[PDB]
């Protein structure tokens, strides 16, 4: 039911730079149930963020994340080569689940 | 011992009932008899002074996790007994009488819990369960489980998921 | 550590499909596996989820009376059973579950499979 919609569509910035994303949605979400995945082209997707503010173990600092109410935002501080992926968004807080559309970064 | 064997209904496992037999010279002489503390040799002669009688409704394949000094679902979150058991576990099935058309769902065990029990020890609470970080102030359904789940007892399984009675007397000083 | 999943299979159109997921250290320990199905090139879109220990399960409105998530403790498997497959299911299936063995469980989604690729 809830539908997310990503943007924007594509990005082309130079490593090193910080890029900006955005998670919107149709309905109140809590903010404890709101999750980023990054997946490279035939690999299993990673989990990023979960709650939309705790950073996965192990995962750089770089990475940011913040939001609430029908709106979340992904921001990543300083940008590398190997991160150029596609990114999806997943709030997991009401069933049924839901995904977003997905985003690509290059240069 | 007339209450607790040819009783209509029993109570299920999340819960229990005893009693606190006491005053009556218990005529033991009454299917898997086994008795863990003091042999049936002489326990019609004796001077045990008070004795209690629980009552459960369990999975035939579960019952071995009754005996003391175990580990298992129901042995380590709904009754385990002490180290030092001295008593009796009695306990045959119920395959013809508890199992229904369609099966019953009256009879429940609890699945999850914060810790392991202390021994002779019950808690009946139906709350939403478990999680990392524990914002369910409201009820949902990740991570925050109802507690209890149902058995099937169909009323026809080969023998493994069918209702046994058990009953595990515990004798004292 | 990891999730185990079959290789892939084919099927003609209007067969069935059984996938496994097997893990360790489901038993006994909460465990809520969802799955997720992609095809090439498109948006990630859900399918299902079960809760290891209670059978507790939720299927997607559009895929109900197409998936059935069925469950097996002694093995600690989990089976996903698709039914009158049509071409539009080509695609690869994922199943996820969160790092859980000390009864409390890490709240998001972490562990991913391997992925099975079914064509027909």
């Amino acid at each position: 039911e809830i539908v997310l919609t990503q943007s924007p569509g594509t990005l082309s910035l130079s490593p090193g730079e910080r890029a900006t994303l955005s998670c919107r949605a149709s309905q109140s979400v809590s903010s404890s149930y709101l999750a980023w995945y990054q997946q490279k082209p035939g690999q299993a997707p990673r989990l990023l963020i979960y709650g939309a503010s705790s950073r996965a173990t192990g995962i750089p600092d770089r990475f940011s994340g913040t939001g609430s109410g029908t709106d979340f935002t992904l921001t990543i501080s300083r940008l590398e080569p190997e991160d150029f992926a596609v990114y999806y968004c997943q709030q997991y807080g009401r069933s049924p689940w839901t995904f977003g559309q997905g985003t690509k970064v290059e240069i | 011992f007339d209450e607790v064997f040819n009783a209509t209904r029993f109570a299920s496992v999340y819960a229990w009932n005893r009693k606190r037999i006491s005053n009556c010279v218990a005529d033991y002489s009454v299917f898997t008899f086994k008795c863990y503390g003091v042999s049936p040799t002489k326990l019609n002669d004796l001077c045990f002074t008070n004795v209690y009688a629980d009552s459960f409704v369990i999975r035939g394949d579960e019952v071995r996790q009754i005996a003391p000094g175990q580990t298992g679902n129901i042995a380590d979150y709904n009754y385990k007994l002490p180290d030092d058991f001295t008593g009796c576990v009695i306990a045959w099935n119920s395959n013809k009488l508890d199992s229904k058309v369609s099966g019953n769902y009256n009879y429940l065990y609890r699945l999850f819990r914060k810790s392991n029990l202390k021994p002779f020890e019950r808690d009946i609470s139906t709350e939403i369960y478990q999680a990392g970080n524990k914002p369910c102030n409201g009820v949902a359904g990740f991570n925050c489980y109802f507690p209890l789940r149902s058995y099937s007892f169909r009323p026809t399984y080969g023998v493994g998921h069918q209702p046994y009675r058990v009953v595990v007397l515990s004798f004292e000083l | 550590m990891q999730l185990v999943q079959s290789g892939p299979e084919v099927k003609k159109p209007g067969s069935s499909v059984r996938v496994s997921c097997k893990a360790s250290g489901f038993t006994f320990t909460p465990s809520a596996v969802q799955w997720v199905r992609q095809a090439r090139g498109q948006r990630l879109e859900w399918i299902g989820w079960i809760v290891v220990g209670s059978g507790n399960t939720n299927y997607a409105q559009k895929f109900q009376e197409r998936v059935t998530i069925t469950r097996d403790m002694s093995t600690g498997t989990v089976y996903m059973d698709l039914s009158s497959l049509r071409s539009e299911d080509t695609a690869c299936y994922y199943c996820a579950a969160p790092h859980c063995n000390r009864t409390n469980c890490y709240d998001g989604f972490d562990l991913w499979g391997q992925g099975t690729v079914v064509t027909v």
